[PDB]
C-alpha cells in the first residue's frame, strides 16, 4: 500500500520530465543542453542554458 | 563662358537631384538591414523552435 503511492509518485515525476516545454520543447528531460540565450548586440554573445535530466 | 556655367551648373543640379535619388533609396536600404540585424538577433536565441525561426 506504500508501494502503490511510491509507484504512482515515481511515474508521476517522469510525467513532469516528458510532460513540461517552453514554445514545445522539452525543459528537463535533459535535452536541454548547449542551448544558447544570445544576449547582447553581436554575433554570438551567448548565455548557455543546461539542464541535466529530471 | 557664362552660358557655359549656366550649362555646367543645370548639370551640378541634375548631379545633385540624381544623387538625392540614390542617397534616398539607400535611406531604406538602412530601414531593411536594421530590421534584418534585429530578426537575426531574434533568431540567435536558443528558445526559439523550428517553427519561429522559419
Amino acid at each position: 500500500a506504500v508501494q502503490q503511492e511510491i509507484n504512482q509518485l515515481a511515474s508521476e515525476i517522469t510525467r513532469i520530465a516528458s510532460t513540461t516545454q517552453f514554445n514545445t520543447m522539452n525543459l528537463i528531460d535533459g535535452n536541454f543542453t548547449s542551448k544558447k540565450l544570445q544576449v547582447g548586440s553581436l554575433c554570438g554573445q551567448a548565455i548557455t542554458i543546461d539542464i541535466s535530466d529530471m | 563662358q557664362v552660358r557655359g556655367l549656366n550649362k555646367a551648373s543645370d548639370n551640378a543640379q541634375d548631379g545633385v537631384s540624381l544623387i538625392q535619388v540614390a542617397e534616398g533609396a539607400l535611406s531604406e536600404t538602412h530601414s531593411i538591414l536594421q530590421r534584418m540585424n534585429e530578426l537575426a538577433t531574434q533568431a540567435a536565441n536558443d528558445t526559439n523552435t523550428t517553427s519561429d525561426r522559419t
